């Protein structure tokens, strides 16, 4: 289900290259609110727009989405909460 | 042979190629005989029938488990446990594939086939490499034999994953590598241990600083290349500390020195 969220979201057809299960507080720095759980940040990479692409769902079996972070190639990042 | 994989010539023997009937076995993955001792170590274990039942019951389901069998238990079946220097640890192996159907999961960390996709912590690495002058120009490929043969032990904190889904056999696979680690820090000697992200520090934690060098930093992951990351100390007597950014740190730079200082045949990194 996490590869049709995206595109739900953005339109964006993408596949998960790979994922992380960091920890709240490690989010609470980057997004700036803190999550209820672990974290699988979930990425993915946009070579038409030149961009990282990555969403942020609790772990596993749930999956439950949190976040969606877009980033650049200089390495800004736009936060949507879900 | 089985790291210089081509995806284009990936001819491997699936789980059920591999095991006709569902019970699963271990012993027959494991090649190279200088793990035996370990191995039949975690026989002796309580979880190790559980565990070959756990993924029988996979293929029971009928789980798409990857990495396929051949491959799994890879950097050991190449790397005896006393001709390695360096281990890095993955923490959850590569969920994707290929239209082809090649998964990305070589049973090692980091590494992809030839001709497969670079995902972006190996290109982050690379990108690494070349700012610290251990290469000139990034490689087209992720196959990261050349490293694991000189003695570079890269595995993943959980060997498995059921294909495009992520982080699902954790509770599985900790007892295994929690005395993988064990047997390692406490047999052998003056290893260097790299910890890239939290899990892998946890992970570091049951390591003896008064026997090996740790390297330490944020995780090679775009969503951390740039963020420092706070945990605690690594000896008894523990701190908050706050380790580098995986961009801030010559990970590579000081795996040589060490091994020199050691009076060690260093790691030549390039490609």
């Amino acid at each position: 289900n996490l590869s049709d969220i995206i595109e739900k979201e953005t339109g964006k057809q993408l596949v998960i290259q790979e994922s992380i299960l960091m920890l709240p507080e490690e989010v609470e720095e980057v997004i700036g609110n803190k999550p209820e759980s672990d974290i699988l940040v979930h990425t993915a990479y946009d070579e038409s727009t030149d961009e990282n692409v990555m969403l942020l769902t609790s772990d596993a079996p749930e999956y439950k989405p949190w976040a969606l972070v877009i980033q650049d190639s200089n390495g800004e990042n736009k936060i949507k909460m879900l | 042979e089985y790291i210089l994989i081509d995806a284009n010539n990936y001819h491997f023997k699936s789980w059920i190629e591999c095991f006709p009937d569902c019970k699963v076995n271990l012993k027959l993955l494991l090649f190279r005989p200088e793990w035996f001792d370990f191995f039949k170590y975690v026989e002796s274990k309580t979880y190790f029938p559980q565990l070959e039942s756990k993924l029988s019951s996979y293929l029971e389901k009928r789980q798409r488990i990857v990495p396929y069998p051949e491959l799994l238990f890879n950097t050991m079946n190449v790397l005896p446990p006393g001709k390695i220097k360096v281990v890095i640890l993955g923490q959850d192996p590569y969920p994707g594939s290929c239209i082809s159907g090649v998964p990305y999961a070589m049973g090692c960390s980091f590494s992809v086939p030839l001709n497969c996709p670079v995902p972006k912590s190996l290109a982050n690495i690379y990108t690494n490499l070349i700012k610290f002058n251990h290469m000139r120009k990034a490689p087209k490929h992720g196959c990261l034999a050349s490293w694991i043969l000189q003695g570079t032990f890269m595995i993943n904190s959980a060997f498995t994953t059921v294909l495009n889904e992520s982080g699902v056999h954790a509770r599985t696979w900790e007892s295994f590598t929690a005395d993988l680690i064990d047997y390692l820090t406490d047999n052998y000697d003056d290893l260097i241990f790299v910890a890239w992200g939290a899990h892998a520090h946890k992970l570091c934690q049951r390591v003896d600083p008064k026997k090996h060098y740790i390297i330490t930093s944020s995780h090679p992951s775009p969503f951390s290349v740039s963020n420092t990351m706070t945990s605690m100390s690594y000896g008894p007597n523990p701190k908050k500390v706050t380790y580098p950014s995986f961009n801030s740190v010559d990970h590579f730079g000081k795996i040589n020195e060490h091994l020199k200082s050691r009076n060690k045949k260093p790691i030549f990194w390039d490609l």
